[PDB]
């Protein structure tokens, strides 16, 4: 059975590394979500930090990619890293030799055909990461895209990652219902982030603190993290109607 | 020194009404010294007709570098090579030693066999396309051809009135060059025949 | 490349690759060599289960080294073509260096140590 | 040669004459030297012919091959990058000189690019022999925002100016106007001299050749 | 050409005039010198164009690369990419970069690499050709510590001059100001600089 | 490491075979018969498509019959794919010989180099041999009409005529029999339809389900003419010598 | 089964476990703790006397990276020093092309990604040892632990090897008692002391105390070694702290 | 790190067979259904859009990709090896063919491009082969109308219609008895949507299948691939 | 090297190529064979450069009886020719070029004719009735012009070439000690050992 060790066809056309790298994809046990708004993406994920011995400060699994780009991870901090260093590099490289800012989509499916190329090649492991990438496009729009270890890729209205997951995409796909359109329709990004954060609370029905949250929004020309204070303000206006 | 009139020589195309000529000297020397009085220089691929000037060793490996090439690509499209697509082929293959070229000036020749449109180009060293509808010109004497060309042509001659502005084009101007002569072949090339002639002309 | 000992030791100190390759060498058809006072002659069997064949153009057992030497042998026909090839070569390439064709033992000597090299380089048989 | 290129208010009008030339001799009187990048960028070719058309055909194919996996027209920048780049490494052994205009998503732009690799970004420039013609009649008459008849007259006053006071430049004057609504290629846009008329027929009559010996082949 | 970038209170300022030439034609006459590297790090270029735009492009991506992973790089940190490419190249490049950037810690720097790609961080920086006839006057006319409207008048004097005597020089003084307010550009034309 | 996932394709078993050569040629069994015949004025090769359906589209269809210049050509038994890489490398050593001594490349010598190629995936690398036997059916000016076939060990040899891919035992004894030294092109034409026509796991043998090629001389003028049998002219062959 | 016989392969539960292996040679290790003070940061680690015949003070384990950074680690001695080699690569090649001292969290990185990069294939063996390293940058104080897998993060205090959980509970207890934050001298002491409380899990010998320390007052910035006086000093604090 | 995979991962088993094709044919087996049809005067190539969530943007995902522009390609089994196999395709066509002869390749030799690509991953060291096969439908100038099927062994065979994946050996019989030689490309269209039906479960209309043709040119050249649209596909639904 | 000949006649080729080896100022041989035989019916003359000339011609030597043991078959004196053209044509643009010139005199034994290839250091392939290198052309192709034809007997192309060596020895400013001279006909190749 050294078909489920390596990249190989099992007898039913599977490939179980790559499925048990989508299952390492939860070892962090952390739920995000992105959504869109009109001129913005916002993302928000989970915020765990156990050991009271961690400077809080460094626990991120969300990350500045470009000015333009963000990123954020489900999975272990390590193929996280590994994904993010590159996924910089290649923006970086893109902007040099093209001379405009790599679009959203354009370095998800860069990253997606790497991941590919680890589904076929022997020596390289999967990375156990799903990459959720959010951006405002000057040409697309408030963009996200996702990329997994299968080197699937495809853009979203809006998208939930992590163990709970079903949950919140089933809360999300309710309210565009209602709604019947493609993005949540707010001027600021301030209630798009209570939006998102609200939405998250109803779907897992767990309440936050300023600490167990983590968030991310892109708006046109930057993204940025919002640091526990500026979460705060956020969690007070969400209770205050 | 120069290795284009190191061993001389000439080709001059034309197109017609529903046709093509390509016309060569017969001359291969060493500078001063005439060696050899059958040094042809019009090859064919198919349909398609390529003359080379130049530098005599590079026009003997790019023709047989051409019949590498067209043959392979026969056997892949499973149809001769048109004039268009040889042009381009011989462009590319000249370009890729843009560093260190072959020291040669090809003319390509000949009619579609789709379209029946007469064709010709003509090329620098490195390839850069002279895609000329009346006449291309090449070699030694290439002034001398230009000069004639241009009073003795005219559009849309029948084959048999081609072949002697053709044939005069060449023989003037052979002989106003010390490095051209010894001979000419003259080619009418029509859809479905092709008549080859050897001129009689001065030898010296 | 690949770099993979095939050939290696076995505990009781054989190389099992090179002597399952002197058992594809028991399955080819017979080679015999018998030298007289004055001459070598060198026979081969030919199977007979291969009729229909065209001997004019099927590959001779018996192969030309130089003017002067034969090689015939038994075993993988594939295999042997090899051997012919670098044979020839070192043959040619005697020639040009030392102004002399080969011995036999010289060249029977270069043979064997292509054989050899096969036996102890990673990635071959 | 004698090419040039304007910003005008709805995008960029190119412009080039067609002599091509091998030393003093002439050998096409009406050669293309505005080449396609892709469908909303152009550019004008000067200096070493070869060169020039094998650099525009490879940033093209490779822009080709970009906006396939893209899925959104290419840029000016990104035309300009991949030549300025190209170019710079071959440290003017390349000795394309090029005029590149083209309309993007962030409106129009207007480049010359040189051989050894660095770039000008302009509302209006000129190259080749008849540049200096060219950039007279700009240096003249050009204003910023001016209307497309307008900008297209100034473009073929400049090429004009070229072919006449210019050797290296002559016969027709080609352009190209790019606009975010249209691509207009114009070819001939004018024909500034008529072909030469002669006065006799000196075409020899059948049989006037002497022929040694004939072969003839059907296809 | 004529650069200089000149510290000031607030920060720092760089200048440039507008001319490229190829011999004594006048190729471009409203050249910008003036490249952006960073958000507050700046350049001026002189030297072979192709050159120094190479440069500035890969010292851009570089810049980008870094900020990426360790956010905003300093001053000092831009100068040294831009001389470790010039130092270790320089066999095959003509370039004299200026570079002036805007810290909130460290206020305003200069740092001039000439030809040899030897590093030298100055108060104020003159490059270019004609940066020759201006030494007397740069050196006569600054003062550390000026204010923001002494420190433009000082660089739109000095490239007056510089503009005046070098024929390689000309078009427009254009500017760019690096304070903590952010990043200005300012641009004066023959008419008002030539009556100076 | 990586040395635990190595199937060793390039060993010895106890008994002296090549494993993987082995087993290639059984996956060759398989596939869809083809004949070579050699007659004194020309050689006929034949060749069994395999699976067909109404709608494979046959005129445009080449699975079986490959040209590697004008006067050689090869039929195919096993995995196609394989066999255009060979078949490409071949079509190159021809004229890599055309070129270097400007004279068409003479039939042994391009099947000893295939057969070379075949050889060294057996004796080294690591990788898989190639899926494939070719019979060789070609024309030079040194030893006339040959037909020769080579298999995954690299082995080649000549035959005056040959079948390989399935049922060759069968198809072997079958030429055997009916084959005679003075036999023409014509007659060779039809032992070769006839034998496909008794071999064929098929309930009958049918133009759709053939590939058909000639190598003659006969031509104008003494030129060798390679004719590949358009999927009409294989059913009017069909109906003259009688099998439908 | 057999998913654990190779490097880079998951299991059926997405582990890769012969990091996992990786983290018991750890874990079997001696005892080595960081502690995050107020402009600075202090290491400091157990080194067991297996007999007489060792000369005090002479093997040393505490390394240098560059002159801001210390590194420690437990398990595997040699795959430490591997990776502080490589450190000092990384260091010293951010420092040719950036100018700067490499930052601490930069510095971080690059351990982490080399770390990570010995989980991607089966032609390597993971990295036997958790470090703890850190230093004094622009922004301040850093401190890090690395494990082998790849993971880090940031810490107000950090342990690894045998006497972990020991190290870990002084270690709350320090954060807990000094929100306002520790000074580089008493953290000092502190280290001397929770080595020593540390010491009960490898008691059978007995050990010689290794502390060295970068502070912004204390020793400009700069990674030095705890010695003479100031090493007595805290050896006797940590004394008076177990009687 | 060694790539230290040089040997095949795809060998002979006792029996003859390639197992890692075998397995790369029945991973194409169970991928979405996706068909072509080729008429007189065009050829229609056709799939589903099976939407992995409704959030998802299935616009966004193209599965009927442009390789040149009178070349079009479609799949069944592994997306992202598809999307690899369509990268390389538009490459190649480039590299290998029109930066030579300054024309695009004709539909069968860069249908043989690919095949080769394909091939390759079945024989050298250290992959696996493609999970995908592929539906090449293109026009040239000398051979005309084209339909094409590319499998993971890297065989491919010509076709007046088929198809691949979920549904295909219902649907193959549906296209044999529909299919004639004197069909229009509004025929074929017309039965590219009703065999696609019976194989698709959920929604059925232009936003749920992606289909594209090979017809006239659409205005040196137009391209003859074309995409339809979500309305144009609906239009067509209702003369169902 | 000096000087090479080369006349095709009815029924055989003739090679005459002279015996001075000169370094300078002294005339280190005067026996000095500047040929090798590439196949039993095909042989090779050769001058140029000192040391590249042996060099080359041995190395083709080598190759031609390489393919000869290989097919077990000797090449057309046209397949020779362009073999050794393609190699020099290869030479042209090395680091550090073949300067060799060389003529091919072969009797093409499936033909039944004799052929004689004229290639020079650049790979420029010729077939002629006669030729020659460097400098004895300028002197001898007149003479042959004047007094060649297509069916002269060998003891013909003899005389002519005696013709030649004559107005060589007469009009050239070097001494080249006399020639060696080969005829390769369907018999093979033979030395005349009275010139
Ligand atoms: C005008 C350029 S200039 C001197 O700056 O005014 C034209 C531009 C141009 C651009 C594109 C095309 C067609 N694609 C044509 C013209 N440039 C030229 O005319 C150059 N001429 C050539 O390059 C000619 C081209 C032949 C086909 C007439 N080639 C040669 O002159 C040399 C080629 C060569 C070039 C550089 C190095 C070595 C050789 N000849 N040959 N043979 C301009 C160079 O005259
Ligand atoms: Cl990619
Ligand atoms: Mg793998
Ligand atoms: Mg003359
Ligand atoms: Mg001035």
């Amino acid at each position: 059975g050294y078909d489920r060790h390596i990249t190989i066809f099992s007898p039913e056309g599977r490939l179980y590394q790559v499925e048990y790298a989508f299952k390492a994809t939860n070892q962090t046990n952390i739920n995000s979500l992105a959504v869109r708004g009109k001129d913005c993406t916002v993302v928000i994920s989970q915020k765990k930090v156990p050991d009271k011995l961690l400077d809080p400060t460094t626990v991120s699994y969300i990350f500045c990619i470009s000015r333009t780009i963000g990123m954020v991870v489900n999975g272990p901090i390590p193929d996280a890293r590994n994904a993010a260093l590159r996924a910089k590099a290649e923006a970086a490289e893109f902007r040099y030799k093209y001379g405009y800012d790599m679009p959203c989509d354009v370095l998800a499916k860069r990253m997606a055909n790497l991941s590919q190329i680890y589904t076929q090649r022997a020596y390289m492991r999967p990375l156990g990461v799903i990459l959720t990438f959010v951006s405002v496009d000057e040409e697309l729009g408030p963009s996200i895209y996702k990329t997994d270890p299968a080197g699937y890729y495809v853009g979203y209205k809006a998208t939930a990652t992590g163990p709970k997951q079903q949950e919140i995409t089933t809360n999300l796909e309710n309210h565009f219902k209602k709604s019947k359109i493609d993005h949540i329709n707010e001027e600021s990004w301030e209630k798009v982030v209570e939006f998102a954060i609200t939405h998250m609370i109803d779907a897992l029905g767990t309440e936050f603190s300023k600490n167990d949250l983590e968030v991310g929004v892109a708006t046109k020309d930057k993204f940025f993290t919002l640091s526990a204070e500026n979460i705060e303000e956020r969690l007070v206006a969400i209770a205050e109607q | 020194s120069d290795p284009s009139s190191i061993n001389g020589g000439i080709v001059v195309a034309m197109t017609g009404k529903d046709c093509v000529a390509i016309a060569c000297d017969l001359r291969l020397g060493s500078q001063s010294l005439g060696v050899s009085n059958k040094f042809e220089k019009i090859f064919h691929y198919g349909h398609v007709f390529l003359g080379i000037t130049g530098l005599a060793t590079d026009v003997t490996t790019l023709n047989e570098m051409f019949r590498y090439k067209t043959n392979l690509y026969k056997l892949k499209e499973e149809r001769a090579i048109e004039p268009e697509t040889f042009t381009q082929l011989v462009s590319s293959s000249l370009y890729e030693r843009r560093f260190g070229p072959y020291f040669v000036g090809p003319v390509v020749a000949g009619i579609n066999s789709k379209s029946g449109k007469p064709f010709i180009a003509g090329f620098d060293l490195i390839g850069c396309i002279d895609e000329a509808k009346d006449f291309i010109v090449s070699g030694t004497a290439s002034d001398q051809l230009f000069g004639m060309c241009e009073s003795l042509y005219e559009p849309n001659l029948e084959p048999e009135d081609l072949f002697e502005t053709i044939s005069q084009a060449l023989l003037n101007a052979a002989d106003r060059d010390a490095l051209s002569g010894w001979g000419a072949v003259v080619y009418i090339i029509k859809k479905d025949e092709v008549v080859k002639r050897y001129l009689k002309m001065r030898q010296d | 490349g690949y770099d993979r000992a095939l050939s290696i030791f076995s505990p009781d100190g054989h190389i099992f690759q090179v002597e399952y390759a002197l058992e594809a060498v028991k399955r080819g058809t017979c080679a015999v060599g018998v030298k007289g006072k004055n001459c070598v002659v060198l026979g081969c069997e030919r199977r007979s289960t291969l009729k229909l064949q065209d001997t004019r153009i099927t590959p001779s057992k018996v192969s030309k080294i130089d003017s002067h030497v034969v090689l015939s042998f038994s075993g993988l026909n594939a295999d042997s073509r090899i051997l012919i090839e670098k044979a020839r070569v070192e043959a040619q390439s005697h020639r040009l260096t030392l102004e002399d064709p080969v011995t036999v033992e010289y060249l029977t000597r270069y043979v064997a140590g292509v054989q050899q090299r096969y036996t102890q380089s990673g990635g071959v048989r | 040669t004698t090419i040039a290129g304007v910003v005008y208010k709805d995008g960029i009008v190119l412009g080039a004459d067609t002599r091509a030339t091998e030393g003093m001799v002439v050998a096409d009187k009406n050669c293309s030297k505005i080449h396609f990048i892709s469908p909303n960028i152009y550019c004008c070719g000067a200096g070493t012919a070869a060169d020039t058309d094998m650099t525009t055909q490879l940033i093209s194919s490779n822009l080709e091959l970009h906006s396939l996996s893209t899925g959104r027209l290419p840029r000016v920048v990104t035309a300009n990058r991949m030549l300025k780049q190209m170019l710079f490494r071959y440290q003017g052994y390349i000795g394309a000189a090029l005029v590149l205009g083209g309309v993007d998503v962030t409106g129009p732009h207007l480049y010359s690019i040189y051989p050894h690799g660095s770039t000008d970004k302009l509302p209006y420039v000129t190259m080749g022999s008849g540049s200096l013609a060219a950039m007279a009649v700009f240096e003249d008459k050009f204003r910023p925002d001016m209307e497309e008849e307008e900008a297209k007259n100034l473009v073929s006053e400049a090429i004009a100016a070229g072919i006449f006071n210019d050797l290296g430049s002559g016969g027709n004057i080609d352009l190209c106007v790019i606009s975010k609504n249209k691509l207009d290629f114009l070819r001939p846009y004018t024909v500034p001299n008529k072909k030469g008329t002669r006065l006799g027929r000196y075409r020899c009559e059948k049989g006037t050749t002497a022929v040694l010996t004939e072969k003839i082949t059907p296809l | 050409t004529s650069i200089m970038a000149v510290t000031f209170k607030d920060g720092v300022i760089l200048g440039a005039d507008s001319r490229t030439t190829t011999g004594a034609y006048i190729a471009n006459r409203v050249t910008d010198k003036l490249t952006r590297v960073h958000d507050k790090i700046w350049c001026c270029r002189s030297g072979s164009a192709a050159d120094t735009q190479a440069i500035a492009d890969i010292v851009q991506y570089h810049l980008e690369l870094y900020t990426s992973q360790y956010g905003t790089p300093s001053t000092e940190t831009a100068a040294s990419v831009f001389k470790e490419l010039c130092y270790e190249n320089k066999d095959n490049l003509t370039a004299g970069i200026i570079v002036a950037g805007y810290d909130d810690k460290n206020k305003g720097e200069v740092y001039t690499i000439p030809l040899g790609g030897s590093v030298h961080k100055l108060p104020y920086a003159i490059a270019g050709s004609g940066s020759t006839f201006i030494y007397g006057y740069c050196d006569k006319n600054f003062r550390e510590n000026m204010s923001k409207e002494e420190t433009v008048d000082f660089i739109k004097h000095s490239l007056s001059q510089a503009i005046k005597w070098d024929g390689s020089s000309g078009g427009v003084i254009r500017m760019v100001v690096l304070t903590a307010a952010g990043v200005e550009r300012l641009i004066f034309y023959p008419d008002e600089y030539e009556q100076l | 490491g990586s040395r635990r996932y190595d199937s060793r394709t390039t060993i010895f078993s106890p008994e002296g075979r090549l494993y993987q050569v082995e087993y290639a040629l059984e996956s060759i069994s398989h596939a869809g018969t083809a004949i070579g015949i050699m007659a004194s004025d020309g050689i006929v090769l034949a060749a069994e498509r395999k699976v067909t359906s109404t709608l494979l589209e046959q005129d445009t269809s080449t699975e079986k019959l490959y040209k590697l210049n004008d006067k050689i050509a090869v039929a195919v038994a096993g995995l196609t794919a394989d066999a255009e890489i060979l078949i490409n490398t071949a079509r190159i050593h021809a004229q890599n010989y055309l070129k270097t001594y400007n004279e068409d490349i003479p039939v042994e010598i391009l099947v000893r180099r295939l057969s070379d190629i075949k050889q060294g995936y057996t004796q080294h690398g690591g990788l898989r041999p190639f899926g494939v036997s070719f019979i060789y059916a070609g024309y030079d000016d040194r030893y006339g009409y040959q037909l020769y076939t080579s298999n995954p060990s690299g082995n080649y040899t000549g035959w005056k005529a040959i079948s390989v891919g399935a049922n060759t035992s069968a198809a072997q004894t079958l030429l055997q029999m009916d084959y005679k030294d003075d036999m023409k092109v014509d007659d060779a034409i039809e032992l070769a339809l006839k034998t496909l026509s008794k071999t064929t796991d098929s309930s009958a043998l049918t133009y759709d389900r053939l590939e058909f090629a000639t190598i003659r001389k006969g031509a104008n003028d003494g030129e060798v003419y390679q004719k590949i049998f358009k999927p009409q002219e294989i059913k009017d062959i069909l109906v003259k010598t009688g099998i439908t | 089964t057999g998913y654990d016989l190779s490097n880079s392969v998951f299991s059926p539960d997405g582990r890769n476990f012969q990091v996992e292996y990786a983290v018991k040679a750890v874990e079997n290790g001696t005892t080595s703790i960081g502690i995050k003070c107020n402009d600075g940061v202090v290491f400091a680690v157990e080194k067991l006397i297996t007999s007489k015949l060792l000369v005090p003070q002479k093997n040393v384990k505490i390394q240098v990276v560059d002159r801001h950074i210390g590194c420690v680690y437990s398990g595997l001695i040699p795959d430490g020093r591997h990776l502080v080699n490589r450190g000092r690569e990384e260091a010293a090649s951010f420092k040719k092309l950036y100018k700067t001292p490499i930052p601490i969290p930069a510095f971080a990185d690059r351990l982490g990604q080399y770390v990570q990069a010995h989980t991607l294939y089966n032609s390597v063996r993971p990295f036997g040892v958790s470090t703890i390293f850190g230093g004094v940058d622009k922004n301040g104080a850093h401190l890090y632990m690395l494990e082998p897998s790849g993971s880090y993060w940031g810490y107000k205090g950090a342990a690894t090897g045998k006497g972990r959980q020991s190290a870990k509970a002084e270690l709350e207890k320090l954060v807990d008692h000094h929100p306002e934050g520790l000074s580089a001298r008493e953290a000092v002491k502190q280290a001397a002391k929770i080595i020593y409380l540390a010491h009960e899990d490898n008691k059978e010998k007995d050990f010689e105390l290794e502390i060295s320390w970068c502070s912004l007052s204390e020793t400009n910035g700069l990674h030095k070694f705890v010695k003479g006086d100031l090493l007595q000093e805290a050896i006797d604090f940590a004394q008076k702290e177990i009687n | 790190m060694t790539d230290r995979y040089s040997f095949s991962l795809t060998t002979f088993s006792p029996s003859g067979k390639l197992g890692q094709i075998d397995y790369a044919l029945t991973a194409v087996k169970q991928g979405v259904t996706s068909l072509g049809i080729k008429a007189t005067n065009g050829v229609v190539i056709a799939t589903e859009k099976k939407s992995s969530s409704p959030l998802a943007m299935s616009e966004t995902l193209s599965k009927v990709s442009l390789l040149t522009p009178d070349i079009g390609a479609v799949y069944s089994g592994m997306g992202p090896d598809y999307r690899v196999l369509v990268d390389k395709s538009r490459k190649v066509a480039h590299t290998s063919y029109k930066r030579i002869y300054g024309e695009y390749p004709p539909t069968k030799l860069l249908v043989s491009e690919v095949a080769k690509i394909m091939q390759e991953a079945t024989q050298s060291g250290g992959v696996r082969p493609f999970g995908v096969s592929l539906l090449i439908a293109g026009h040239d100038e000398f051979n005309g109308f084209s339909l094409y099927q590319v499998d993971p062994s890297g065989s491919y065979f010509p076709w007046k219609a088929t198809a691949i994946g979920k549904g295909s050996v219902a649907a193959k019989t549906f296209l044999e008895k529909r299919w004639n030689d004197e069909l229009e490309l509004e025929d074929a269209i017309h039965i590219a949507l009703l065999t696609l039906k019976e194989s698709v479960e959920g929604e059925f209309n232009g936003d749920t299948i992606e289909l594209a043709i090979i017809g006239d040119e659409n205005p040196d050249k137009g391209p003859r691939f074309r995409k339809l649209t979500s309305q144009e596909i609906n239009d067509r639904l209702e003369a169902l | 090297m000096d000087i090479i000949l080369g006349i095709r006649v009815q029924d055989s080729v003739i090679l005459a190529s002279s015996k001075a080896v000169t370094r300078g100022i002294s005339v280190l041989k005067d026996s000095d064979d500047k040929t090798r035989q590439l196949s039993p019916h095909t042989l090779m003359s050769f001058a140029g450069e000192a040391g590249d000339t042996v060099q080359f011609a041995e190395y083709i030597q080598a190759n031609i009886q390489l393919y000869s043991i290989r097919e077990d078959y000797e090449l057309s004196p046209q397949a020779v020719s362009s073999f050794v053209r393609q190699e020099l044509a290869k030479s042209i643009r090395s680091r550090r070029p073949y300067q060799v010139n060389v003529l091919i005199g072969g009797y093409d034994k499936k033909k039944n004719k004799p052929e004689l290839y004229q290639i020079d250091y650049l790979g420029t392939k010729v077939e002629l009735p006669y030729g020659a290198h460097g400098y004895s052309g300028f002197y001898t192709f007149s003479l042959l012009d004047h007094h060649y034809r297509p069916d002269m007997t060998t003891e013909e192309g003899l005389d002519l070439l005696k013709l030649c060596v004559q107005e060589l020895e007469k009009r050239m400013p070097m001494d080249f000690k006399g020639v060696i001279v080969k005829i390769v006909d369907k018999d093979g190749i033979r030395q005349v050992d009275d010139f």
